[PDB]
């Protein structure tokens, strides 16, 4: 069972017509768009009971859809507004009450008032405390990604060039750095914990990688600083013998 | 067109049983339960249609009241992998064919910590000694990490990591700032932490 939403991450400048696509080949009659926002839960935008049949959900304003084909259900934002920054889910199902949804994996859309709002992350690795090492015989590294906007990032750890998941926890979501602001930049932390002896080997290499999804050649850049394109930003450290 | 789910938030210790609730004032054609992991599509658990039914899917038990407006989800012996947002949604009801979600119960199932050793450590930037973070770590699962009242201080929520090769889990939270007053001794003072929390020099 697959409902396919692409792209996973999307930045658009406000006012520039946008279409988010959704497809399923399960022959489902009923398809729907939802938005998910902090505090407000999942809210239904539009739904379609079948080909050429569409109906408003609870929050249709600023959106349109069509259902020319059974497999596809595009969501169109004619003049996207910052208030349409959200996480969008497409879902499909058979018609009858007994049948439930299969959801797509989401599209994170940020509508930016101005491209100068867009910033890549800065990334730092904080080295383990000698006190932790003494007290626990373990060593925790902390990675901090800071200053980024939008919040379209994926953090991973790499030890001796190999991706690791054991010993890792990353905050489930970023925090706003200036929560009063509608375009606040974001920070994200993660921990990687290893044995003290592993940290103490200078042959061991630790890297925190942050994939940022940013602008492309499509996007006009006029600021003096470097264009905040999709890019990886990393911080790294070697094990310490001293 | 409104589904109320209670509790909004639920932190549960591994191994406990728990019940979450979904109540609306509207009469729906069916109520549908989903589980969602962060930023991922919700996944269907079950649909209930018949007033009074009881559906059991392993440790999960779903009930739909005789009057067909109340549903509960009960979980036996909660496991950390049960963590997620549990969503109920109402379909239909005779006027229209909307499918309307409640705001969910965000369930966090906290893993058992065998040997807590609560401590706050200072860590310095690999690139810049004068930049640092504070790490509160190794606290037990029931410890609650609060936010700061200082807007110059950022404090994450707690996160559990699993050192698989050592079969060891540990909680931690991170705090950082720019201020002159910022010492790791005080970073987590908005939280109620153990008296024996270790503070190295
Ligand atoms: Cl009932």
């Amino acid at each position: 069972m697959q409902v396919t939403q692409n792209p996973r991450y999307l930045i658009t400048v406000t006012g520039k017509k946008l279409t988010v696509t959704c497809s399923q080949n399960m022959n489902h009659e009923y398809m729907s768009w939802y938005r998910q926002d902090p505090g407000l839960g999942l809210r239904q935008i539009y739904y379609s009971m079948n080909v050429e049949v569409t109906d408003k959900g609870d929050v249709p304003e600023g959106y349109k859809v069509s259902r020319k084909e059974k497999r596809n259900f595009p969501l169109i934002l004619e003049s996207p507004s910052p208030n349409q920054t959200s996480l969008y889910f497409c879902a499909s199902r058979l018609t009858g009450r007994v049948h439930g949804y299969t959801f797509g994996s989401g599209t994170r859309l940020t509508v930016v008032e101005d491209l100068k709002n867009v910033f890549p992350p800065e990334v730092a690795v904080f080295e383990p405390s000698e006190a932790e090492i003494s007290h626990t015989q373990k060593a925790t590294l902390v990675c901090l990604a800071t200053g980024f906007y939008p919040d379209h990032v994926e953090l991973s750890w790499w030890v001796n060039g190999k991706e690791v998941h054991s010993g890792v926890c990353t905050d489930p979501q970023p925090l706003k750095e200036q929560p009063a602001l509608n375009d606040s930049r974001y920070a994200l932390s993660s921990r990687l914990r290893v044995s003290a002896t592993f940290w103490q080997n200078p042959r061991n290499h630790f890297r925190c990688q942050v994939q940022f999804y940013g602008l492309s050649e499509n996007d006009e850049w006029t600021q003096d600083r470097a264009k905040p394109v999709t890019q990886i930003v990393s911080a790294e450290a070697w094990g310490r013998a001293d | 067109q409104l589904l109320e789910q209670s509790p909004q938030f639920l932190s549960i210790q591994e191994g406990e049983n728990l019940t979450v609730y979904c109540n609306s004032s509207s009469v729906f054609s069916s109520l549908q339960w989903y589980r969602q992991e962060p930023g991922e599509g919700p996944v269907l658990l079950v649909t209930v249609v018949t007033g009074g039914e009881v559906k059991k899917l392993k440790r999960l038990t779903f009930q739909f009241g005789d009057a067909r407006k109340d549903s509960s989800l009960h979980i036996t012996a909660a496991q950390p992998g049960d963590t997620g947002l549990y969503l109920c949604a109402g379909y239909g009801g005779g006027s229209n064919y909307k499918l309307t979600f409640g705001k969910g119960t965000l369930l966090t199932v906290n893993p058992y910590i065998q040997n807590p050793d609560p401590a706050v450590y200072q860590l310095r930037d690999s690139k810049s000694s004068d930049k640092s973070v504070c790490l509160f770590t190794d606290f037990d699962s029931q410890t609650n990490v609060s936010q700061s009242k200082d807007s110059d201080v950022y404090i994450t929520d707690k996160c559990v990591l699993d050192m698989r090769s050592m079969d060891f889990k540990s909680n931690s939270a991170v705090a950082w700032s720019n201020k002159s007053d910022f010492a790791c001794a005080n970073a987590f003072n908005n939280s109620i932490i153990p008296e024996d929390t270790f503070f190295p020099s």
